[PDB]
């Protein structure tokens, strides 16, 4: 055998072995949901407090691509930070050519491809992270989930991390008990309530709560954190749902 | 075991054993704390020599007037990550005329960390530092680890026996951020927080470093006498 | 055994990295089709959705590569994304420096003559997919093309792919030999997607809904996909009869 | 990134082997029958057309290309490999030669440039050997008609006839007894048809055969009239019905 | 990454030998025996080809012997494709020398530069080394009639008779028998040909499993000629010895 | 470009490609080097399981660097050709930008740092190479004696022996030759050299090379009647 | 085979760790620093008698403020030195003053680590780097090939290091003069070399603010040998 | 740099140099030796543009040294003269060209013969049994079309060369403070110091 | 054709005592014959007790000064926070200044 041990080589199924192994390091990391909603798009994400001394609200893991786009990770951080940072390019220069931002199904091809990239030599190793993204164009609102191998797909609602099948399970509820729609400011509740219920996976640390939206109304189809009453109103929600 | 011959591997089960290793580099290293208030940021570097004929190596370096890092690990991957970020604090400077945010530096730094354990051929860098600083939002401490991964804290400890520090920083985290306008309690602080890491040595005179930026203080280091006042 | 990691040969004369590419075309576990009519070339594929979360409409392995040629993958998503930019790329570039919209076989060489190099050099990986290219060339008529990952492309009468691809073939090999032509006589295109679904519901022996199948379909000067509803539309009209 | 495989990927074992050139000899013999004669006034290659599945048009695919308007070539063993040495071996007709001297290479130094290339294949970094062998027939003023074999060595012979690939050793035993030294053109196609015919199990007609010449001149084929000089190409592709007659008087 | 496919063709062994210097000689002791003889008044060059098949086309074949130019030739011993690389940078070499100093090269100016190619591949590039070795025979006014030979390593030496190929051994003792100084270029190729005749593998010696060459001063007046053997040639300088 | 570690350290602290680089030195043919009062002699070995040599074309064990200064070697012949045209070429550029040749010691520490930079540059081995570099200064009659080595290092010898069995030769120079009082003359300094070879190398025929150096450029080779007459001298004083 | 720049699993780099082994291997090399200079002695150890022990040269100039003395693979640290030197005149050249000698020794100490797969290799030799300055005074320095240099009052390096180290452990004050570390640099040397430590085997040197950097002749050193051996019998 | 001269006779070939060297309005100097041996048999006589030619004579010298080193051999004149002309040509077409012209004199061992080869700072070779370079060429090249035997000696091609100097100290308007003249011959390279 | 210097006018004055310095400039900056500015500082302190003015075309005169500055941050933590004495700093300065000899900094400096 041996057939692991290199990025890019096929063993005898037509498996690349490097790239599940990468897959078993985002299963690790912390759990990131996206919810499509009416106009737009919501993404949360589980920060798990190792310690005290951790500054609150002061470790933001959520990054906006260009002005439009929103992008949440689980898995090997810096591999996340370093795939926003070709986005960032890549949205940058779709720009200065074309005029106008990208539109989110290019951006999801441009980061697959980088991505699949990734799995195409011995040189490189593929991505430790699913990354979780979307916002608001021309056609109206998209949420993409994009894994190591390079395979992406479009989604009402997306979910990785190490609490990935409790938040599946959640999301499909709303799917079947919402075909009309969801709501912006109800799927910012909704996404509270999903991570609370995801964190009974990783209940050894208590964690905090961090949330993003982009909404043709209510954010004018611009990506903006949610922030103060708009949190603590949806992680009260959160809250009474658990007991 | 077969998956750490170089840092593009994966391992099984998700792991980057060359990365591990350098972050194992750190925890041989000597013991350096980082502490806050809102006025004031602190640093503390326990430093380690050869033998008695020997000098003790220099733990800490600044990067600007209003920044500056203590390393623990190897101390030339320490002096290459310090240049690349004097060199970052400089160009906000030149270019934009402003002076770099801490959490900006934390951002360039995990980026830089980051390509090193992508590629084949390189190397992780195989050491820790806690950077701190005074920007626009106030004081700040940041704890880089070579994974890439960086996070900003009230108060934290890297190296042999951290966690002895760690704890203490953590039961006192609600005495020590309220010293606000008060320099010399701030580090006295930190030097009984380093003091919950030693092991039958104690702080001399030209054993303790300690480092201080604040509101209107620059990025200072005292070593030598100037430390006599706290021990 | 390092002769099956990169593509080198092995002692008897093979390369076993291609090999192993051939198996993964089917790790989508999906079968196309493709015949040809008289006017016009059909492409047919199943699509599976087995993730109730996922976005029907971006789930697809058929591509508009220019606006004569489509193109069907057989394979994981990610390579057929890479070829199908390429291919795109490609088509662009030949008309630009040419004067006129590349043939079908051409393009089918050229990504064939691309799937070669991976298998001689050694730092690049072979493709885990096949590419079905589809048109109606203004030379050559209605015509279908496949790649793989050997780098060998041939054209065809009619064609299948997927993992019960031998049972789709042996079907349309028994027609031709019953009809005794090279294609689909036929006027309108509608029949011939409609003949194209018939004989992929005989040979995989399944039925299909309008959302288990997806469709692609070349003209003259213009390749377009089906929606849902005209699959629908196309489903009750081989029901009625 | 960057291709990191500068070194060679084909080195001599301690017994004195390549075993790569070896190993893509070996991958020839496990690929189909072709042959080439030489005759007085032309020279015949030809090759079985190994049909992948009966829905595929062997039409589209040539196992039997036109490099120049007077040289033509066959192979044995990968397809894929022989279609862009093809490629190759068109575009240095051209610019190592016809664009310095203004007119199409001889034979024996096409074949020598196609011989170049797959040498490297044997020592260059980070590639394989070419797994197939080469039959390269041509005519050209100076040297008249001639026929080249080239293996994945790089390493070429001139031959009077002879046969690559499943049937080579049968086939080149078969072509011993029959060949001499006065055989003309329509002799040769008619020995080479015999000789395929061993090697060939299925179906045999012009649909399942390739089979080109190169003999006279073809003015009907230049496209063209009004230069003298210009007479046209020796190289031509026998037709599937052309076949066909030559196989009733067999 | 891709370290672990490299053969690392450029090392020493533990008793300080090039590994693929010495399996490409290993090689090229299976190649067809190749033989030079210099004799006071010319040289001879001979080569028997690789197992003949009776349809190879004869006359219009190259396998052994080359012309680098009008006064120097050579005789490959192992890989042809290999030998050919050598020998067209050869021909380059030899004439970039006549443009630039209007005078043809020197014998083993010529050898000394395309056996330094042949050890740059031993110590650096990571490439195999070229599995050949040649027998160089050349004229030129300051040493007059030469034989060299160049292998693997990039090591050259000059002879008086030399074999390279197959059978160098029993070859070189035939040789070093029936050999002296002041011997001429007709009784150097019967030499070369009785010397061949009994190290073949062969069961008989003829003529069109033979490459023949000379280099003589035998053309008119202090010029020289080099003369390829004809398959005819051949045929009638074997009769002529009576080999056959 | 092929950018392989090919010399690296090992466990216990060596570098094998260096020290087997050696052990190729220690194949080749032996070379000795002896320096006198006002001149040195560089002797080297040839080894005679060849026959139907030409001598004339065969290239020559010792080899002028300059008009005052020669080279000689063991191990591979063909990487000695390399350093000794890179050396020819430095020794030409010294006269064109110092308007001086060089001095033996300058010489020698330009083909050493050559040797030492294939020791740790990638994709190259080092060169299985051990040089005896001799001759004398400009305007100087004090002779000089330099060796150098695969891994870089290079020192100075009132003489010296490398290749095969040249530990066997070293022993022989290291009672015979006295520091206090150097071979006086041309003859005692030759008689010396060729000695210590006939410990060595079987036959004082057309085994035995011997080079000597004059100052100001005063290099002449000896033929094979001039050599035999010291074989036959030293093979009578011996039967006593 | 493996990486050239591979982490071992307790944290270090194997290529600088068997780098290090190479340098115990080494002759040895000691330096002394005192308010009055810094000395600086190696071991010569020639391979055989017949090797002229003069053009052993294992102390080097740098400047004429900076010397520089080494241990291990000497050949290694030809490019070392040449960089070394390049760095001091080129400072002067820029700046019209003098080079820190702490400045000088980060400047080699860069070259260390610019290794992998840039050299394919670390450096297999220590240096001791001596030097005077305006600010820091006399100063001695340890250059490592991890790219890491400690500042010693004084340092022993080479086979007999662990056993010399020891040994200026208990002699060393504050207060010592140069002729006491000179005498002491002969004494040290002559306990851990294998063969008799005489002025032909063995080199002293020195660096003083007033006359600079200064290796000592054979008959100078010869006469401090002499004055050691008689002060050793005095008691 | 101004005047060089050449003149192939029946055993040797002798060369002439003017000594000025003017910068503006002052002779720096009037004893500058415009030559360089190439080999012991082969001298290079050059003049042109400051600095250019002694950086262009010193690189030829170097070249040919190496040769004669590398090969134990002398090259012929003509093979020297080739070398010289190559490097010229290929000069012309440089971002910035050796403006240099030159006259090589060497004795052919092997053919026992004198060699005068006149090459121009384009690449411009010619053999000739006497030769200029610069405007020295416009009053020697008549006179010695009139006074020049091919078999004359070398005695005779002194006073033949004392002949043209003169006429030249008589009508060129700048003062080139006389010539330094050599000797090549059999024997090798001498420099005439009476003159 | 584009132009790429300029006359910003101003003119500079330095004076040394025996244990004091003085370097002084006018604050009036222009182009042609309009006033761009009545006070605009072109005399400034680079720290370490170095006062300079770069006087001419004040792009490169601006260029010039932020380069040496800078010249004296790294000098600092390239050389344990030494001080960069005087003459040392005239040096550097004229390498910055000759290292554009071929596309000059039309300014007369003074330090
Ligand atoms: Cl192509």
């Amino acid at each position: 055998t041996g057939y692991d041990l290199s990025n890019s080589v096929f063993s005898p199924d037509g498996r690349n072995f490097q790239v599940e192994y990468a897959v078993k390091a985002v299963e690790n990391g912390t759990t990131s949901i996206g919810i499509k909603c009416n106009d737009g798009v919501v993404f949360a994400v589980e920060k798990l407090i190792t310690s005290k001394l951790l500054v609150p609200q002061k470790n933001v893991k959520i990054q906006v691509v260009d002005r439009h786009i929103g992008c949440v990770y689980s898995g090997l951080i810096p591999d996340g930070r370093h795939l926003v940072n070709r986005g960032r390019e890549e949205a940058a220069s779709f720009k200065k050519l074309y005029k106008t931002p990208i539109p989110i199904p290019a951006f999801a091809d441009r980061l697959g491809q980088y991505v699949q990239a990734h799995t195409l030599y011995n040189s490189v190793r593929p991505f430790g992270v699913s990354t979780i993204f979307g916002g608001v164009d021309k056609n109206g609102a998209h949420l993409y989930m994009l894994e190591p191998s390079g395979s992406y797909w479009g989604y009402k609602g997306a979910a990785t991390g190490k609490g990935r099948q409790s938040a599946k399970a959640e999301l499909e509820k709303l799917v079947d008990h919402h075909p009309e729609g969801l709501s912006a400011r109800e799927a910012v509740k909704q996404a509270a309530k999903i991570i609370y219920l995801a964190h009974e996976d990783n209940k050894e640390k208590d964690f905090e709560l961090e949330i993003s939206w982009c909404s043709l109304s209510e954010t004018n189809g611009l990506h903006k954190f949610v922030k103060g009453d708009l949190l603590q109103e949806a992680i009260d929600f959160a809250q009474k749902e658990i007991n | 075991n077969n998956y750490d011959g170089d840092t593009v591997t994966f391992s099984p089960t998700g792991r980057l054993f060359q990365v591990e290793y350098a972050l194992e580099a750190i925890k041989q290293g000597s013991v350096t704390v980082g502490l806050r208030s809102n006025t004031h940021a602190v640093l503390v570097a326990l430093k380690r020599n050869a033998d008695e004929l020997s000098s003790y190596q220099k733990k800490i370096i600044k990067c600007d007037e209003h920044m500056g890092l203590s390393l623990a690990g190897l101390a030339p991957d320490a002096r290459v990550l310090s240049n690349y970020l004097r060199q970052q604090c400089n160009y906000s400077s030149l270019v934009f005329n402003r002076k770099l945010a801490v959490e900006r530096a934390g951002h360039l730094l995990c980026d830089k960390a980051q390509k090193n354990t992508q590629s084949y051929g390189g190397r992780p860098y195989g050491v820790g530092l806690l950077i701190i600083g005074y920007d626009k939002s106030g004081a700040h401490l940041l704890e880089f680890q070579p994974s890439g991964n960086v996070t900003e804290l009230y108060g934290t400890a890297i190296g042999a026996r951290s966690q002895g520090a760690k704890t203490y920083l953590e039961r006192t985290l609600d005495t020590f951020i309220k010293i606000d306008g008060n320099p010399d309690e701030l580090i006295k602080a930190g030097v009984e927080a380093i003091s919950q890491s030693l092991r039958d040595e104690s702080l001399t005179v030209d054993n303790l470093s300690i480092a201080i930026v604040g509101k209107d203080t620059p990025f200072t280091i005292y070593d030598g006498e100037a430390v006599a006042k706290y021990i | 055994g390092y002769d099956r990691h990169i593509t080198i040969f092995s002692p008897e004369g093979r390369l076993y990295q291609v090999e192993y590419a051939f198996k993964a075309t089917n790790q989508t576990n999906i079968n196309s089709l493709a015949v040809r009519g008289k006017d016009c070339t059909v492409v047919i594929s199943q699509k599976k959705v087995p993730d109730k979360l996922l976005d029907p409409t971006t789930v697809s392995y058929i591509f508009c590569i220019s606006r004569t040629i489509g193109m069907v993958v057989n394979g994981p998503i990610p390579d057929a994304r890479n070829a199908a930019l390429r291919a795109k790329a490609e088509a662009a570039e030949f008309r630009y420096k040419y004067g006129y919209d590349m043939p079908c076989d051409v393009l089918a060489k050229r990504m064939a003559n691309l799937s070669q190099i991976y298998t001689q050099r050694a730092y690049m990986r072979p493709l885990g997919v096949i590419l079905t290219f589809v048109s109606v060339d203004e030379e050559l008529g209605p015509s279908i093309y496949k790649t793989d990952p050997a780098g060998y492309y041939v054209g065809y009468k009619a064609t299948a792919t997927g993992p019960k691809q031998q049972e789709i073939t042996t079907n349309l090999e028994n027609h031709f030999k019953k009809s005794k032509i090279d294609h689909i006589n036929e006027e309108s295109w509608e029949k011939v997607v409609e003949f194209a679904i018939t004989h992929m519901i005989d040979a995989l022996g399944t039925e299909f809904s309008k959302n288990d199948l997806e469709v692609g379909v070349a003209t003259k000067d213009k390749f377009f996909t089906l929606s849902a509803e005209n699959i629908e539309e196309r489903l009750v009209a081989i029901a009625e009869q | 990134m960057t291709d990191r495989y500068s070194f060679s990927l084909t080195t001599f074992s301690p017994s004195g082997k390549l075993g790569q050139i070896d190993y893509a000899l070996t991958a020839v013999k496990q690929g189909v029958t072709s042959l080439g004669i030489k005759a007085t006034n032309g020279v015949v290659i030809a090759t079985e057309k190994k049909s992948s599945s009966p829905l595929a048009m062997s039409e589209t695919l040539s196992k039997v290309s036109l490099l120049t308007p007077d040289i033509g070539a066959v192979y044995s063993g990968m397809g894929p490999d022989y279609r862009v040495l093809v490629d190759k071996s068109r575009k240095v007709a051209h610019t190592s030669y016809k664009r310095i001297y203004g007119e199409y290479p001889p034979t024996k130094l096409l074949v020598s440039e196609v011989a170049k290339i797959m040498q490297e294949a044997t020592q260059s970094g980070g590639v394989r050997p070419f797994g197939v062998s080469l039959l390269i027939a041509g005519h050209d003023e100076f040297n008249g008609f001639s026929l080249y074999q080239v293996d994945p060595s790089g390493s070429y012979f001139p031959w009077k006839a002879t046969a690559i690939g499943k049937g080579s050793v049968a086939a080149k035993t078969f072509l011993e007894k029959r060949w001499n030294d006065e055989l003309e053109l329509e002799d040769a196609i008619h020995i080479a048809l015999l000789t395929l015919k061993e090697s060939v199990e299925g179906e045999f007609n012009g649909d399942t055969i390739e089979l080109a010449i190169i003999g006279d001149e073809n003015p009907d084929l230049l496209g063209y009239t009004g230069i003298p000089t210009d007479k046209g190409p020796r190289f031509r592709k026998l037709t599937s019905q052309e076949i066909n007659d030559r196989l009733e008087a067999l | 990454g891709s370290r672990r496919y490299d053969s690392r063709t450029t090392i020493f062994s533990p008793e300080g030998r090039l590994y693929q210097v010495e399996y490409a000689l290993e090689s090229i002791s299976h190649a067809g025996t190749a033989i030079g003889i210099m004799a006071s008044d010319g040289i001879v060059l001979a080569a028997e080809r690789k197992v003949t098949s009776t349809l190879l086309e004869q006359d219009t074949s190259t396998e052994k012997l080359y012309k680098l130019n009008d006064k120097i030739a050579v005789a490959v011993a192992g890989l042809t494709a290999d030998a050919e690389i050598l020998i067209n940078t050869a021909r380059i070499h030899a004439q970039n020398y006549l443009k630039t100093y209007n005078e043809d090269i020197p014998v083993e100016i010529l050898v000394r530069r395309l056996s330094d190619i042949k050890q740059g591949y031993t110590q650096h590039g990571g490439l195999r080394p070229f599995g050949v070795s040649f027998i160089y025979a050349g004229y030129d006014d300051r040493y007059g009639y030469q034989l060299y030979t160049s292998n693997p390593s990039g090591n050259y030496t000059g002879w008086k008779a030399i074999s390279v190929g197959a059978n160098t051994s029993a070859a070189q003792t035939l040789l070093q028998m029936d050999y002296k100084d002041d011997m001429k270029v007709d009784d150097a190729i019967e030499l070369a040909l009785k010397t061949l005749s009994k190290t073949t593998d062969s069961s008989a010696l003829t003529y069109d499993r033979l490459e023949f060459a000379t280099i003589r001063k035998g053309a008119n007046d202090g010029e020289v000629y080099q003369k390829i053997f004809k398959p005819q040639e051949i045929k009638d300088i074997l009769v002529k010895t009576g080999i056959t | 470009g092929y950018d392989r570690a090919l010399s690296i350290f090992s466990p216990d602290g060596h570098i094998f490609q260096v020290e087997y680089a050696l052990e190729a030195v220690k194949r080749g043919t032996c070379a000795v080097g002896v320096k006198g009062k006002n001149c040195v002699v560089l002797g080297c070995e040839r080894r005679s399981t060849l026959k139907l040599q030409d001598t004339r074309i065969t290239p020559s064990k010792v080899s002028k660097i300059d008009s005052h200064v020669v080279l000689s070697f063991s191990g591979l012949n063909a990487d000695s050709r390399i350093l000794i045209e890179k050396a020819r070429v430095e020794a030409q550029s010294h006269r064109l930008t110092l308007e001086d040749p060089v001095t033996v010691e300058y010489l020698t520490r330009y083909v050493a740092g050559v040797q030492q930079r294939y020791t740790q540059s990638g994709g190259v081995r080092p060169f299985g190479v051990s040089t005896l570099i001799a001759g004398f200064d400009p305007r100087d009659d004090e002779p000089k004696l330099y060796q150098t080595e695969p891994s870089g290092i290079y020192s100075s010898w009132s003489a010296q022996t490398i290749g095969r069995n040249s530990k066997t030769v070293r022993e022989f120079l290291e009672k015979n030759y006295d520091r206090k009082e150097p071979p006086a003359t041309v003859e005692e300094c030759v008689k010396l050299t060729v000695r210590s070879l006939l410990e060595v190398v079987q036959t004082g025929a057309k085994n035995i090379e011997i080079t000597v150096v004059k100052p100001d450029s005063d290099i002449v080779a000896l033929s094979s009647e001039e050599i035999n007459q010291y074989v036959t001298q030293i093979e009578q004083e011996k039967q006593e | 085979d493996r990486g050239v720049s591979t982490f071992s699993p307790e944290g270090r780099l194997f290529q600088v760790e068997y780098s290090l082994e190479a340098i115990k291997l080494g002759s040895t090399a000691i330096g002394i620093a005192t308010k009055e200079g810094v000395v600086l002695g190696v071991e010569k150890r020639a391979t055989s008698p017949l090797l002229e022990s003069d053009s052993i040269e294992k102390i080097v100039e740098i400047d004429r403020h900076i010397g520089c003395a080494m241990s291990g693979l000497t050949a290694d640290a030809r490019s070392m030195i040449e960089h070394a030197r390049t760095a001091a005149v080129t400072h002067n050249l820029y700046y019209d003053e003098d080079i820190n000698v702490e400045s000088l020794t980060q400047s080699v100490c860069d070259l260390a680590l610019r290794f992998g797969e840039l050299m394919s290799r670390p450096f297999g030799v220590a240096l001791l780097i001596a030097g005077h300055d305006a600010d820091d005074g006399y100063q001695l320095f340890h250059a490592e090939p991890s790219g890491t240099f400690y500042r010693y009052n004084a340092k022993a390096i080479g086979s007999g290091s662990e056993g010399a180290q020891a040994e200026l452990l208990n002699e060393w004050h504050s207060s010592l003069t140069l002729k006491e570390a000179e005498l002491l640099v002969l004494k040290i040397l002559k306990q851990v070399m294998e063969e008799k430590l005489d002025e032909n085997n063995a080199q002293l040197s020195c660096i003083t603010k007033q006359d600079g950097f200064k290796i000592y002749d054979n008959e100078k050193t010869a006469e401090l040998i002499k004055e050691l051996k008689e002060k050793e019998a005095a008691e | 740099m101004d005047i060089i001269l050449g003149i192939r006779v029946q055993d040797s070939v002798i060369l002439a140099s003017s000594k000025a060297v003017t910068r503006g309005i002052s002779v720096l100097k009037d004893s500058d030796d415009k030559t360089r041996q190439l080999s012991p048999h082969t001298l290079m006589s050059f003049a042109g543009e400051a600095g250019d030619t002694v950086q262009f004579a010193e690189y030829i010298q170097a070249n040919i040294q190496l040769y004669s080193i590398r090969e134990d051999y002398e090259l012929s004149p003509q093979a020297v003269s080739s070398f010289v002309r190559q490097e010229l040509a290929k000069s012309i077409r440089s971002r910035r060209p050796y403006q240099v012209n030159v006259l090589i004199g060497g004795y052919d061992k092997k053919k026992n013969k004198p060699e005068l080869y006149q090459i121009d700072y384009l690449g411009t070779k010619v053999e000739l049994p006497y030769g200029a370079h610069g405007y020295s060429g416009f009053y020697t090249f008549s006179l010695l079309d009139h006074h020049y035997r091919p078999d004359m000696t070398t005695e005779e091609g002194l006073d033949l060369l004392k002949l043209c100097v003169q006429e030249l100290e008589k009508r060129m308007p700048m003062d080139f403070k006389g010539v330094i003249v050599k000797i090549v011959d059999k024997d090798g390279i001498r420099q005439v110091d009476d003159f | 054709q584009f132009n790429p210097y300029g006359d910003n006018g101003g003119t500079i004055l330095g004076i040394a005592g025996e244990d004091f310095a003085v370097l002084a400039g006018d604050t009036r900056n222009i182009t042609d014959y309009s006033i761009n500015s009545r006070y605009e500082p072109k005399v400034f302190d680079c720290g370490d007790n170095i006062v300079m003015s770069a006087n001419g075309f004040a792009a490169d005169g601006d260029a010039l000064v932020k380069r040496f500055k800078n010249s004296v941050k790294w000098y600092h933590f390239d050389h344990n926070d030494k001080k960069l004495s005087i003459n040392s700093a005239a040096r550097n300065i004229q390498h910055l200044l000759y290292g554009k000899r071929f596309f000059p900094y039309y300014v007369h400096t003074i330090i």
